[PDB]
């Protein structure tokens, strides 16, 4: 879980292939001892990656422990869906500004249990006469908030990025 | 056994001056004769069509009524709604179509034999109907376009001088353009200017040696099994929509793979260096697309059960796939780790996996032998063994035992830019084939 | 596990379309996979999970005799698993057409009529099923909990749950064993039948469950619903077609116990556009059905096929209410004698795809001598969803109610004769 | 709604119940319905909860007036739509600088 | 945009690209990619445009950078096939005066 | 087309009224005709029900 291949830039094509993987945190110097040196400083070439997320070619490796605690600030199962959140943004301090602003829902599975959720249980209109009780479209109640919220389907739940 | 020998057989004229279009065209089809094809004198439009009930008797082994084969060539063969793209989709995708009889049986009408391309029965016609033309017609569908031109017609004016019903001829695949001194020939793209001589391909000899005469390239490239693998097995029906054919030399070395395979698996040898081999490619190759070619040639080769195209990383992992879902259908990713890539090893039926040589090696420092451990499987490398030393390769001694070690290179021992790794030559055996 | 193997058939066969349209795959593959091993341990009575092509006529009638069903040599589902991921389609297409060929004797056949198919290209069709029949062969099955599945699969979103079915056959059933059952009008499913073989195999099958039925899908289901429970051969059959216009058996026989679910007001013209009018089941009646309901069409139908033990358990929506004087006269003609003996009403909904409460007859030709109506409004257990369900020894409770004529308040007892005609006929 | 559905248990399920006066906010959507929460009270799954910072200017059933006094922009439910910003933001009128006392 | 679309003629100057979900911004985006000052524009969209965040504001403030959009105009829920919300008219020109429009 | 019952023969409503479905010349604007030209399932069932 979230380790690197990252060396090195000396015989940059991939000659002196050192450096297997590194867990979180990551020093300049544990990894200088794995590798040696390159008679120079040029190292950390990113080529793999066990990364919940996209990162990229060149990424310093402070940066690396800053996403890492990033991802440590977050739960799990938003670690977890990282993936999914990351598609809606575009950065990682981008989503812990709005990092409050996530429903959860384990109850709810699909679109369905949404719109019954937020009917019958938060109670948004009270009234739930026997002659009105089937009689609640939920579906098109999904489909007007799909309309107007941002969801994300996942595997633990959904999650709505309300504002 | 091969296609490109690596003797050269002999080049004569067969003139009957070439400034006519009628008579040197006459030798050309005796010696196709003498090569075993057929000339008959179908001028017409009808009969041709009857030609193709005529064929398929003897392809699928099974018999029309008249009724059946309206229905057939009605909504089938001769769908007038539709043109040249989707035809050619028929040609090399869409080859077989189900079929309902009168008994109610379903039966899967071929059009090409692709297992025993022997059994499929060839056919050559020539003018009718303009200009003076050759039609090479297999199984009843007409394929290979031949025209001569005189001496007049320069070679870059080959397409640049010149260029329903009948909707047969729309089945046309090959433009075979000839001139007396030169042929060229390429897929179904007409660019004025881009697809002249630069883009088309004159044929070579074994390793690099171009060919300008005409009954050489008949006794080359028209030859039975030949023409069929280039019409089979090394056509690449992209779905842009846009046919593409392969370089010769590029053919020849997947041949000399193949072959190699076919030699080791007979052999029931493995794991030798000089069972191995490597393909100085450094460029011109579409190193992505002859690799793609050869790996799914690999997988219906049915010798083995994994094909493990493997590179190294540096965003070639999401290049070459993003290459190889332009060639639609099939293959499986490295993503994202060794899990579930555990699940894409016990996965088959989209055969071609290929991931970094670092995912490989997470799999290969542990995890204490994988159920395709004594199966044969083919190991395509990338960048061979001036570019890979270390892990992999002691490991890959160390554990894997069945394994057919090629790879693709534009890395052999250089003097030039050799800093990637150790030796090639004791550790996967002798070079295959190169080009300039 | 019953729930585990339900969850891999609630995930890994649903794909990749809608499930009515794979539905037909997916159950022929899993029917083909039973017959492979029933005939598989049929050729036991010596190792054939691989066979030999030995077939014998003389031995080979003796399935024929006696399953109908010679599968082939060689080319089971457990055959077909080495040839599996390969050329071609229409493998299945003929071992389908060669063992219902089976002329000898009663084919109860024609019958495996899924696969055309759709599908787009034939490799496409060649990969998807080699994904259908390795997701079927990749299951864990190890022999008598085979039909569950089956239940399940039927059981889709979108039918009669099984305590309503189960409720109903305990009001077909008490103090009887006695041939013949059943006979069913407007079959459907087999699902309502499913329990009248948990009650006989108590005892003994009797005679062939009869039903016939309308569409020809729901009809081959149907046909592989009673088959695929280990029940016999012989007698087990559903006729196809309307029963308002061509009834049969008619001359076969009086029945004894019969049960139903009729569809929700479908129309029909025949009142009289043939001579329905002097037919041998709607001539007691003196009038026909309007065109916007059916019911009262299966009820005298019901009543025609019945004996002295003959009891007729039918379902109905509410327009069997009072509805005027053509409906009062078929309300007449069943308080004419003790025909109708009780009625049950149930709550709503309890039904899938479906609002209103229920309606639950009671018909004999036996004496008793009044209604005596045996309904509630709760319980009714309405706290699984939705007024699910009827629970174990609930429906024991309303049986007891039905058991002996008791008048129980806050639920329904007797009425009089005279108060129901003093009354206009209602319910 | 109204602010009753009847009991629950309160042990061990983390509801907040005890500042004995704070307020909350019904609905999202809506933002009209408001109340004070009285005596031990549970955090039943719209209850977004509004109480004070300080605790020595505000008084809240005050504030919880001085929504109200506001009806015209506050406590107008029309559509599906949040307002963070305008029940976070600005403005109300304070007797402040007589802050506190 | 995975293709040149990222640097094509109008998510450029959008700066800021339209992502997997909210791309009904995308076609106004082409609507002034298809645009003349004095011939207008009319256009609609489902109600989600404040300015949806950071994400779009710019993409908003490129809407604002001159008034490439004019005008706004909104409805009534529901005047329409079951949706029941409004929709927010945007008519586009190069033809200012120059004043922000709320003509609603 | 529409007169009869009991006729030859099947096939008038998906493939071949090519003339005004293809029609190249000119500007023929394709899949114009992707209604009804010629097939097909019965002999008049179909052709009847054309006719009727």
């Amino acid at each position: 879980d979230m380790q690197v291949y990252i060396a090195n830039l000396g015989k940059y094509n991939e000659g002196e292939l050192v450096g297997a993987w590194f867990t979180f945190p990551i020093d300049f110097e544990e990894v200088k001892e794995k590798i040696g040196l390159n008679d120079e400083y040029e190292e950390y070439a990113i080529h793999d990656y066990e990364l919940p997320f996209t990162v990229d070619e060149y990424t310093s490796i402070g940066e690396l422990n800053r996403l890492w605690e990033m991802v440590s600030e977050l739960p799990e199962e938003l670690q977890s869906e990282l993936s999914a959140l990351l598609t809606h943004f575009s950065s990682i301090e981008e989503l812990s500004e709005h990092q409050e602003d996530i429903i959860i829902h384990s109850d709810c599975d699909d679109m369905y249990d949404v719109a019954r959720y937020y009917i019958e249980e938060t109670g948004a209109l009270g009234e739930v006469p026997a002659s009105l009780q089937n009689y609640i479209d939920y579906q098109a109640y999904g489909r007007d908030l799909d309309l107007s919220g941002t969801f994300i389907s996942t595997n633990h739940g959904i999650f709505e990025i309300v504002y | 056994n091969f296609i490109v020998l690596d003797k050269y057989i002999k080049a004569e004229p067969t003139g009957d001056s070439y400034q006519s279009e009628s008579d040197l065209e006459r030798e050309l089809i005796q010696d196709l004769r003498n090569q075993g094809y057929e000339f008959i004198s179908v001028k017409s439009q009808s009969a041709m069509l009857a030609n193709v009930r005529e064929q398929l008797q003897n392809l699928n082994g099974v018999v029309f009524n008249d009724s059946e084969w309206r229905r057939f060539t009605e909504q089938y063969l001769d769908n007038p709604s539709d043109g040249i793209l989707d035809k050619t989709r028929k040609i090399h995708i869409d080859y077989i179509c189900d079929f309902i009889f009168d008994d109610e049986r379903l039966e899967n009408i071929y059009l090409i034999d692709k297992k025993n391309l022997m059994r499929n029965k060839v056919q050559i016609i020539q003018q009718f109907e303009n200009r003076y033309d050759v039609t090479i017609l297999v199984n009843g569908l007409p394929l290979v376009q031949i025209e001569l031109k005189k001496r007049g017609v320069a070679i870059r004016e080959a397409f640049n001088q010149i260029h329903s019903e009948n909707s047969l001829f729309k089945y046309l695949q090959l433009f075979v353009i000839s001139n007396g001194t030169d042929t060229r020939y390429f897929a179904n793209t007409t660019k004025r200017d881009k697809n002249s001589f630069d883009f088309t391909m004159n044929w070579a000899k074994s390793d690099n040696t171009l060919i300008k005469d005409l009954k050489d390239f008949t006794a080359t490239c028209f030859q039975k099994h030949t023409l069929l693998n280039v019409l089979v097995n090394y056509s690449v029906f992209d779905s842009s929509q846009t046919l593409l054919v392969m370089r010769p030399y590029q053919i020849a070395a997947t041949e000399r793979i193949l072959w190699k395979i076919k030699s080791s698996f007979t052999a029931k040898n493995w794991s030798k260096p000089e069972s191995g081999g490597y393909i100085w490619h450094t460029t011109g190759s579409g190193k992505t697309l002859t690799s793609f070619k050869a790996a799914r040639l690999a997988t219906e080769l049915d010798f083995i059960d994994k094909v493990f195209f493997v590179v190294d990383r540096k965003d070639l992992d999401y290049q070459t796939m993003k290459e190889y879902q332009r060639f639609s259908p099939d293959s499986v990713n490295g993503s994202e780790n060794t899990a579930g890539l555990k699940r894409n090893l016990d996965k088959d039926d989209n055969k071609i996996i290929v991931t970094t040589i670092q995912k490989l090696n997470n799999l290969m420092k542990a995890e204490s032998d994988l159920p395709v451990y004594n199966q044969q499987v083919v190991f395509i490398f990338d960048e061979c063994h001036r570019s890979q030393f270390g892990e992999a390769q002691k490991n890959l001694k160390k554990k894997f035992k069945r394994y057919y070690q090629f790879g693709f290179t534009g890395t052999p021992i250089f003097p030039e830019n050799a800093l990637g790794s150790e030796t090639t030559a004791s550790v996967f055996g002798r070079e295959l084939h190169s080009y300039v | 596990e019953l729930h585990r193997q339900i969850w891999q058939i609630a995930n890994d066969v649903r794909g990749s379309v809608d499930g009515w349209d794979f539905k037909q795959y997916v159950l022929g593959a899993l029917f083909y996979r039973f017959i492979s091993e029933n005939f598989s341990s049929y050729i036991e009575a010596t190792d054939d999970i691989k066979d030999d092509a030995i077939k014998t006529k003389g031995y080979f009638i003796y399935p024929s005799q006696l399953f109908c069903n010679v599968a082939a040599k060689a080319n089971t589902n457990d055959r077909l698993n080495a040839d599996l991921n390969s050329i071609f389609v229409a493998i299945e297409s003929s071992a389908y057409g060669y063992p219902s060929e089976a002329d000898i004797k009663g084919l109860f056949a024609d019958f495996d009529t899924t696969s055309n198919r759709l599908g787009n290209t034939v490799k496409d069709k060649n990969a998807r099923l080699a994904a259908v029949l390795k997701g079927v062969e990749g299951l864990k099955l190890g022999i008598d909990l085979f039909g569950d599945a089956y239940e399940f699969l039927i059981s889709n979103y979108a039918f009669t749950p099984q305590h309503v079915s189960k409720l109903i056959a305990q009001l077909a059933m008490h103090g009887q064993t006695h041939v013949n059952k059943i006979y069913d009008p407007a079959a459907g499913s087999g699902s309502l039948l499913l329990q009248a073989k948990k009650q006989f195999d108590n005892h003994i099958i009797e005679e062939g469950f009869f039903g016939q039925e309308i569409n020809h899908t729901t009809y081959n289901l149907a046909r592989m619903n009673m088959f695929l429970h280990n029940i016999n051969y012989d007698k087990f059959d559903i006729k196809l077609g309307n029963t308002l216009t061509e009834p049969h058996f008619r001359d076969e026989k009086p029945f004894d116990a019969i049960v139903s679910n009729p569809p929700y007001s479908v129309k029909w013209i025949g009142s009289d556009d043939p001579t329905l009018i002097n037919d041998e089941r709607f001539a007691p009646a003196g009038v026909l059905a309007p065109k916007s309901k059916a019911d009262f069409a299966f009820v005298l139908h019901a009543l025609n096929y019945l004996s002295a033990k003959g009891r007729a358990a039918i379902v109905c929506f509410p327009g069997i209410f009072y509805r005027g004087g053509a409906e009062q006269k078929i309300r007449q003609y069943l308080v004419d004698n003790n025909y109708v003996e009780t009625v049950i009403s149930l709550a709503p909904n309890l039904f899938f795809g479906t609002t209103i409460a229920v309606n639950i007859l009671v018909l004999s030709k036996h004496k008793t001598d009044t209604n005596v109506q045996f309904i509630d409004a709760s319980e009714l257990f309405k706290k699984e969803t939705n007024n699910n369900i009827l629970t174990d020894a609930h429906i024991e409770q309303i049986m007891q109610v039905f058991a002996s004529k008791e008048d129980v308040a806050h639920l329904a007892k007797s009425v009089a004769f005279e108060t129901v005609v003093a009354n206009d006929y209602n319910l | 709604g109204k602010t009753f559905i009847l009991g629950y248990t309160n042990e061990t399920h983390g509801i907040y119940q005890a500042s004995k006066a704070p307020v909350i906010i019904f609905d999202d959507f809506t933002t009209a319905n408001k109340w004070v929460d009285f005596d031990f009270k549970a955090k039943s799954s719209a209850m977004k909860m509004v109480t004070s910072c300080d605790d020595n200017k505000t008084l809240l059933k005050y504030v919880y007036y001085w929504l109200n006094t506001l009806p015209s922009e506050f406590a107008e439910g029309d559509h599906k739509r949040q307002w963070i910003s305008n029940y976070s933001q600005k403005k109300i009128p304070i007797p402040c600088p007589d802050n506190p006392e």
